[PDB]
């Protein structure tokens, strides 16, 4: 009978992603129905990191004040192509909002991450599921962010508004919504040095982190030798070449088995002078090798078969 | 005009086509690696190779006219309501973005270059071999009869093309035999036009993110392939009756054939603006519309839309596509010979003028009248805007003012003091000013007439600075005449401000005038 | 079925332990940068047989790159490819070449030898330093006493006799020996050659790719996770059943409780907390099973997920190689052609357009002489996808008659001559030499004197 | 000798066919005569000339008014300009089976309707036989030939034609059960709403023999404290309410259970005597949409869906004169219209015979569709004037079509005036337009 008490206070008579499935639910930022369906599918990958992205944005933005902002500037007295100085027209946006903090938290960027424009790696800020916040039109945010440009001004608001930009540009949701022609993009990218718009990159971002690297080339994919000129820069490689530099990167990737990391570096490598396309190129040759070596083709990471794909692909390609 | 109309030095006409480019071999082989893997049904990878050498080297490579098909047709397979589809085709989703976008970014980024043509940035053969290419996906995507409501062609004979035994993506049928049905291409215009407006979260994502950028490529490549027919497909020298034949062959007089309608101006003029807020004249007949690819109303419970546009910014993109349809229809009615008209299209330029003012006149919102009115270049829509514009002023006198007082405001651009001289006449006679016949209770629309006519007037203003720019404002006594006839207009609208009828203040365009040409209120302001 | 659930945990150690073999390969690549147009090594550079079969010791330097052994058939002409085929290390049923290894043997001998020269002097060598330039492979048959090997360097030092050193180093040189397709006897040749359904050439390309072996392995595991997640409900139907009767017995043991009445409870209380002992026992067993089996079906879903991803890939990869390599073939006789891989009719579809017709017809409405041509375009094609250091091919002159098998000749010329990575055996009694395509570089031709 | 016109012999006409019309002081018309065949009646003409008036003031002569045939009312336009009085006659075969007539006998043949419209009198005045008479009685005279000018189906207009354009299934239902009695439809429906109400309380039967079933379990309980009273007191507070209300129930059951058979019994009767017309109705109707349709070279049947509920039936329209088209309901959006247009003149002409109306009219119908559905639609109807005893149609034809077919029976009217052409009036052979039969003696 004393066994048994002690028994009944133990409890008597699947939860896969239950945890995982709930906290996204609690932090959904999204006023609707959120069927259980996307939450599984969000929850269940397991493979891919689809999901998971940089999200410069993490709130609701100010929807009244930016359709006021856009209703201003769709019809004032001047009605004429915004030029770099008078002020961009600041008569009204100065009174809307007067500082650019204020129109990037209209945008939905919370007053912490506008202080300090930077990824946090350690806080994986970079890998985050969707907030499902709704956001403004890419078109008019970048019109907003123009009307900040102030070339005439000193170096430090001009830093910011490149880091502003950057984080912007590499926003998972921005990047989704993007329209096919950058023509807001290309002339905010024409208004900074290109070397300078590297160093400003590479400064918010890790260097080893190609996924961003893939994204900003499929941007702007005219920087990409420039940026290898940031990343294998020949001075800071010693004596080694460029083309040495990339072999060690990727023997280090196949060494720490980093596979989407290196499914990533090879995708931003190949269309360069270094890495061109070519059935005859030796590197091309030796990834393919490397690649046939740890495929076993019963128990591998779906990235070596895309990486063996890609690599042919690429071999193909005269 | 620009070297995409005039560089024929590669181009081997055939009987198909006078724009024909031979391959080389590197041409050949890409052509072969891209259908090769089209057939597998290995998109990403076509998209990643069309990506991976795009912009990176001098050279470039051309997409094949049937890979433009294939991309055509992507870009209809939105995640909303395909995203099962999409994510069972590609699980590992490497590229982290949908297969209909990176499709409609290829091509829309593959029509910016074809508009210009940088010889010294791209080779001119592969320029020529893309336009052809492009050429050959719009004749591909000839309309079919319009129905109020041959399989495939390969030009190349070097390699077996895809799309010869395939007519599906991913469960979608090909853009171009979906197009070209009796009652698709018309319908498909008019779903994306009433979508644009749309408050529904499902209509509003199937134009805006598919319909819309497809609509405007389509515009882009049959205004091009007009341009190429009339300057080489046409005989130069004509007896002026041939030409008027050719031109109901063109690309743009097949393209408008299926809007023809029964009336040609009332139909159109109503297409152009459906769903906008105009009120209906005369009770027009509803116009049917239903979803082109299955369930295009439907969003599936996986996609979540986190988007939100203002009314602002879809009402100017509307606006604008609307513009852009206005534009191709003016350029292809200004080739025709005066006196003779159009046989196969019943198009006739004044018709669609005083049916587009009409519309206009009609608005009794001024956003969208001012969306309408207001382009971000001038020089690109001048052929077709100012006579809208004086046709939308002509019937606002006409209905606010018993005298209709005609106006040359357009054959008046050229000289500034005659443009000049007609406005002082027109102010002078009462019709720009405001009308004491309007009673009170109908204030309101008499301003939002007035609103609509300064509106006009600003827009014809702007022409006339872009044709004569700013040398005589005041060197000439008649242009400080006008601005101080402006200024006893405003003092007019003053006295009804005076009246207090009611709070808000009558639209002014002294302000307007004065930042544009009125250099700061003549003296009122220049100190 | 206890039997489903047993299946299922096996399958998932095997893929544990398939897992710690992958995690435990390493690279076995330098990537020295040297400087293409050479060959890399791992070539035979000669064979010597002696007592084999029929003939005597017999010397045969094999080319770097295409070889053509004119040996007449009925002398011996299969002997070189089964000798290759066993001193690179093959299962005897593979070969299907004699009834046993005895018999290999010559008669009235009771020891025979086959000794085979890897060249490592070139780039792409395994341990170059420790075998030399080249590395011999000596196989000893003999009646009495199991066969001997011996991984001799050039000086004679015997490295290793052991079966295992053999494997690895034909698997550096990447020599699909295993591989039944990349050494190919008359009767494989034959049966390959001479498919006519659709659906027959769909099977051999899928059996030569080694496709079919992942798809009957994935197909098997998805029918394991099928019966495993039926065993699965069932058994959360029969827990949840379990439970309602731990339940009771619960709601029991709270009448046990307020009893510590007999006749109203019916079974004594003793009995009654040994059933719920019991129960409680039972319950906490099967939770444990419950959540051992949800983790192996959950642990096999994303594993048969993964595989699936890595076969389509590969699939997609190996049938792009085959479609290009097949659209160059055909370039040579100036037609256009297509392969077209069916899931739904499970079959390969060849198109092909030639100079007089304008539409692509099917390969089935040619002639004779173009779908043999076809045939030699798919096997090469075939070959192409799996990078095979050697392969072997037995005479073909059977299949093509007069000028299609001279076209066929040529072909073979033409593809196999360019590669260096390949170096293809080519045993045919048809001389050679007659044929003009014989001054093109890269072509050895290895003609047996004695007839 | 002297050139004698066709005798109008009403006997060999059709009962309710009109054989000669004349009309007086109309638009670009201030004297004409038009004749009809028995068979069908074809008239070509451009909209706007005169024709489309024409038939709308025909339509007004028998008990016609502008705003009760779906279109705008303009009085002015039948008038002639300049002139006091318009007027329309119209001559009908006369049977004895219609009652308030005046100076027209049962046994007499003849019914003349003639319609004087004059801007200076506002007042519906129809004259019988030159006799002045109020609209009511024309109107009545209208309502016994079986003819109605309000329901679509006897008269079809372009606001019609829209209206039939986008038709709804239950539209449909609606028109099959207003075509017979609907008494029948309310009749079945508050049968299975009395089925409903008695399904409601068998179930509370149910659950009353549930409640029964735990009273029997409880009783042997009742009877363990009883005989313990006689581990004590189980449930022992009542035993009289249970029994009590456990007797109550017992004699409620046989109530109930005598319900839902007599019930039953008469919704099977109602169902078994509506079901065989309903379904040889729809057999019928079937077989002439298909028959209508072979000429299409399309399969289609009128199928009416019966689920349990009586109220869920529905009208199911089988489409195939388009491949890609699947078979669905009738919409404008989906399908082409021409092709839809030729299906519901079809469905209209399928529902004639059986309708009592002596003629059946349709405006803005023979108008050109694609030239390939208005082609076969034509030969569906010169198939269909082919049978004898069948109804009128007035054809309306705005755009001239190249290559139609003209059957013998029926015969082409023009009203088109020519500049080379004598005035109607000075010209005693103008006067008919688009006849040739009164050219030739009787």
């Amino acid at each position: 009978q004393d066994l048994k008490k002690e028994i009944l206070d133990s409890p008597r008579s699947i939860t896969s992603n239950t945890v995982a499935k709930s906290e996204l639910q609690k932090s959904i930022k999204f006023s609707g129905s959120i069927p259980e369906i996307y939450l599984d599918v969000v929850t269940k990958e397991t493979i891919s990191d689809k999901y998971k992205d940089w999200h410069f944005i993490s709130k609701n933005c100010h929807y009244e004040q930016l359709m006021d902002l856009e209703m201003k500037d769709t019809a004032y007295s001047f009605l004429f192509g915004s030029s770099r100085s008078q002020g961009k027209v600041p008569e009204f946006v100065h009174l809307k909002c007067p500082s650019i903090t204020n129109l990037l938290v209209l945008f939905g960027v919370n007053q912490e991450k506008c202080n300090s424009l930077k990824i946090n790696y350690e806080k994986k800020e970079n890998s985050r599921y969707d907030n499902l916040c709704t956001i403004f039109p890419v078109n008019k945010m970048l019109k907003f962010l123009m009307y900040f440009y102030s070339d005439d001004d000193n170096d430090d608001v001009r830093e910011f508004f490149l880091k502003a930009f950057i984080c912007l540009i590499l926003d998972r949701k921005v990047f989704n919504a993007m329209e096919s022609d950058h023509r807001l993009c290309f002339k905010v990218l024409e208004l900074f040095n290109e070397a300078h718009f590297i160093n400003s990159y590479f400064e918010i971002v890790d260097k080893n982190d190609f996924f961003l690297h893939y994204r900003l080339l499929q941007i702007f994919p005219h920087l990409q030798s420039a940026l290898l000129r940031r990343r294998f820069s020949e001075k800071q490689g010693r004596t080694e070449t460029i083309q040495q530099n990339i072999i060690k990167e990727f023997n280090e990737f196949f060494d720490c088995k980093n596979y989407k990391n290196l499914l990533y570096f090879i995708l931003t490598m190949y269309g360069s002078k270094f890495i061109p396309f070519g059935p005859k190129c030796q590197v091309t040759e030796y990834f393919k090798d490397c690649i046939l070596d740890i495929s076993n083709e019963t128990t591998n990471d779906v990235e070596i078969s895309i990486l063996k794909g890609i690599l042919n692909l690429f071999s193909k390609i005269r | 005009d620009g070297a995409l109309i005039n560089s024929v030095l590669y181009v081997s006409p055939r009987n198909g086509a006078h724009y024909f480019v031979e391959l080389t071999e590197k041409h050949l082989l890409a052509f072969e690696m891209l259908n090769s893997m089209c057939l597998l049904e290995n998109y990403d990878h076509v998209l990643l190779f069309l990506e991976c050498q795009f912009g990176k080297s001098h050279n470039l490579a051309v997409i094949p006219f049937d890979i433009i098909l294939v991309l055509f047709t992507l870009s209809t397979l939105s995640e909303y309501y395909k995203e099962p589809i999409l994510r069972a085709n590609d699980p590992y989703n490497t590229s982290r973005e949908t297969l209909s976008r990176r499709a409609l970014k290829l091509l829309q980024k593959y029509l910016a270059i074809l508009k210009e043509f940088d010889s010294e940035q791209y080779n001119l053969y592969d320029l020529e071999l893309l336009r052809c290419q492009f050429f050959l996906a719009i004749d591909t995507l000839t309309p079919k009869k319009q129905k109020w409501g041959k399989t495939f062609k390969n030009p190349y004979r070097s390699y077996i093309s895809c799309l010869e035994q395939r007519n599906t993506i991913l469960g979608n049928r090909l853009l171009n035999l979906k197009l070209n049905e009796p009652g698709e291409f018309i319908n498909m215009i008019l779903w994306t036009l009433s979508n644009s407006l749309q408050e529904s979260t499902p209509l509003f994502l199937s134009s805006h993110e598919i319909w819309m950028p497809l609509l405007e490529i389509l515009i882009d490549l049959f205004s091009c392939r007009q341009d190429y027919f009339i300057q080489h497909e046409v005989a130069q020298n004509v007896s002026k009756s041939l030409f008027v034949q050719r031109l109901s062959e063109s690309p743009l007089a097949v393209f408008f054939e299926s809007l023809n309608t029964r009336n040609f101006a009332n139909r159109f003029s109503e297409y152009v603006f459906l769903n906008c807020d105009y009120k209906l004249p005369s009770d027009n007949y509803a116009t049917p519309v239903h979803p082109v690819y299955n369930g295009e109303n439907t969003i599936v419970d996986t996609y979540i839309p986190t988007i939100k546009c203002s009314p602002l910014y879809k009402s100017q993109k509307s606006l604008a596509l609307r513009r852009k349809l206005i534009g191709s229809c003016f350029k292809l009615l200004l080739r025709v010979p005066d006196g003779h008209r159009l046989i196969t299209p019943r198009i006739v330029a004044d018709d669609v003028i005083q049916g587009i003012s009409r519309t206009l006149a009609s608005f009794n919102d001024i956003l969208q009248f001012k969306k309408f009115f207001m382009t971000e270049n001038l020089s690109q829509e001048s052929y077709f805007i100012p006579l809208l514009a004086e046709g939308t002023l002509s019937e606002i006198l006409k209905d606010t003012q018993e005298c209709v007082v005609i106006l040359t405001l357009v054959e008046n651009l050229s000289d500034g003091v005659s443009f000049c001289n007609e406005v002082i006449g027109l102010v002078k006679s009462k019709c720009f000013a405001f009308t004491e016949q309007c009673s009170q209770a109908s204030y309101e629309e008499a301003v939002l007439n007035i609103e609509k006519c300064d509106v006009c007037l600003l827009v014809l203003l702007r022409y006339l600075l872009h044709l004569i720019g700013t040398e005589a404002i005041l060197d000439a006594k008649e242009q400080l005449e006008m601005l101080h006839a402006i200024e006893k207009n405003d003092s007019g609208r003053r006295q009804w401000a005076k009246a207090l009828n009611l709070g808000n203040d009558p639209p002014l365009l002294y302000p307007i005038v004065s930042q544009m040409f009125g250099v700061h209120d003549k003296s009122v302001i220049i100190e | 079925i206890e039997q489903v659930d047993d299946e299922l945990l096996s399958l998932t150690a095997q893929q544990e332990n398939e897992e710690q073999q992958q995690q435990r390969k390493r690279r076995r690549h330098q990537f020295a940068p040297m400087t293409l147009e050479e060959s890399p090594s791992g070539y035979i550079k000669k064979v010597i047989l002696r007592n084999f079969m029929c003939h005597e010791h017999f010397e045969l330097e094999l080319g770097s790159r295409l070889n053509f052994i004119v040996g007449n058939n009925g002398s011996g002409k299969s002997a070189i490819l089964t000798a290759i085929t066993i001193g690179l290390g093959a299962k005897a049923s593979e070969t299907n070449r004699g009834s046993s290894l005895k018999d290999l043997i010559r008669e009235g001998c009771y020891s025979a030898k086959i000794i085979l020269h890897l060249d490592n002097s070139k780039y792409g060598a395994y341990q170059q330093g420790i075998f030399g330039n080249e590395i011999i492979v000596e196989r000893i048959i003999k009646r009495d006493g199991p066969a001997s090997f011996s991984l001799r360097s050039e000086n004679g030092k015997e490295i290793s006799n052991k079966k295992k050193d053999i494997q690895t180093v034909v698997d550096y040189f990447s020599v699909p020996v295993s591989n039944p397709m990349c050494f190919l006897s008359q009767d494989a040749a034959r049966s390959f050659l001479t498919a006519s359904t659709s659906q027959d050439k769909y099977s051999h390309f899928m059996k030569g790719t080694l496709l079919q072996e992942i798809t009957e392995n994935l197909l098997y595991a998805s029918a394991i996770h099928d019966s495993a997640q039926e065993n699965m409900a069932l058994h959360l139907e029969n827990l949840k059943s379990l439970k309602a009767e731990y339940e009771d017995a619960k709601k029991l043991l709270r009448e046990l409780n307020q009893t510590s009445a007999e006749k109203s409870l019916g079974l004594s209380q003793e009995e009654v907390i040994a059933l719920f002992e019991k129960c409680r026992n039972k319950y906490k067993e099967g939770q444990k099973k419950y959540m051992e089996i949800d983790e192996a079906l959950n642990r096999l879903h994303n594993s048969l997920k993964a595989r699936d991803q890595n076969y389509k890939n590969a699939e997609k990869g190996t049938c792009f190689d085959a479609d290009m390599d097949f659209r160059a073939s055909l370039k040579v006789r100036k037609f256009s052609g297509n392969l077209s891989f069916i899931k739904d009719t499970k079959s390969l579809e060849i198109y092909i357009l030639t100079t007089n017709d304008e539409k692509a017809r099917n390969v089935d409405t040619l002639s004779g002489g173009e779908k043999s041509f076809s045939q030699m375009a798919l096997l090469l094609a075939t070959w192409k996808p799996m990078r095979s250091r050697i392969i072997a091919l037995d005479e073909f002159d059977v299949f093509m008659d007069q000028v299609n098998r001279k076209i066929g000749t040529t072909l073979i010329v033409k593809k196999l001559k360019d590669i260096a990575r390949t170096q293809t055996i080519i045993i045919t009694p048809q001389d050679i030499g007659k044929i003009a395509d014989i001054d093109s570089s890269g072509v050895s031709i290895h003609r047996m004197r004695d007839p | 000798k002297r050139v004698k016109i066709a005798k109008p012999d009403l006997s060999s006409f059709q009962p309710g066919s009109i054989i000669k019309i004349r009309l007086q002081d109309f638009v670009t018309y201030t004297l004409t005569e038009f004749n009809l065949s028995p068979s069908l009646n074809m008239i070509i003409g451009p909209n706007g000339s005169g024709k489309s008036t024409f038939v709308c003031a025909v339509c007004l002569g028998l008990a016609g008014k502008p705003e009760y045939i779906g279109r705008s009312k303009k009085v002015e336009d039948f008038i002639k300009n300049g002139q006091d009085v318009s007027k329309i006659e119209i001559t009908l075969k006369n049977s004895p089976n219609v009652t308030d007539i005046e100076y027209i006998d049962a046994r007499d043949e003849t019914i003349k309707i003639t319609r004087i419209i004059t801007r200076s009198k506002r007042r519906s005045d129809y004259l019988i036989n030159d006799y002045q008479v109020s609209e009511s009685v024309v109107k009545t005279l209208v309502a016994q030939l079986n003819i109605q000018l309000d329901n679509l189906c006897q008269f079809l207009s372009q606001e019609r034609v829209e209206e039939f354009a986008r038709l709804k299934s239950v539209k449909l239902l609606v028109e099959t059960i207003r075509s017979i009695d609907a008494s029948l439809l309310d009749v079945l429906d508050e049968l299975r709403e009395l089925q409903g109400n008695e399904q409601s309380l068998q179930k509370d039967l149910d659950f009353k023999k549930a409640k029964i079933v735990h009273l029997r379990q409880e009783s042997d309980k009742l009877r363990k404290s009883v005989e313990s009273l006689r581990h004590d007191e189980s449930a022992v507070t009542i035993l009289d309410q249970v029994t009590a209300e456990l007797r109550e129930l017992e004699h409620t059951v046989p109530q109930q259970s005598k319900d839902l058979e007599t019930i039953k019994a008469k919704l099977k009767e109602d169902h078994a005597v509506l079901e065989p017309k309903l379904d040889d109705i729809v057999s019928k109707i079937s077989a002439r949409f298909a028959r209508l349709f072979n000429n299409v070279g399309s399969a289609g049947a009128v199928r009416l869906e019966k689920p349990k509920d009586y109220a869920e039936w529905k009208i199911e329209i089988m489409v195939k004169f388009r491949d890609n088209a699947p078979l669905k309901k009738l919409d404008s959006h989906t399908q082409s219209g021409g092709e839809r247009a030729v299906s519901t003149v079809l469905y209209m002409i399928a529902l004639q015979e059986f309708t009592s109306a002596p003629f059946r009219v349709v405006d803005e119908i023979n108008q050109g569709m694609d030239s390939r559905n208005e082609r076969i639609v034509h030969k569906a109807m010169v198939e269909n004037a082919c049978a004898e005893n069948t109804s009128q149609y007035f054809l309306i034809t705005p755009k001239l079509l190249t290559g139609l077919h003209y059957h013998e029976k029926m015969r082409i009217h023009c009203v088109m005036a020519g500049s080379w052409i004598p005035n109607p009036s000075e010209d005693p052979k103008m006067i008919h337009f688009g006849e040739t039969s009164n050219y030739s003696f009787d």
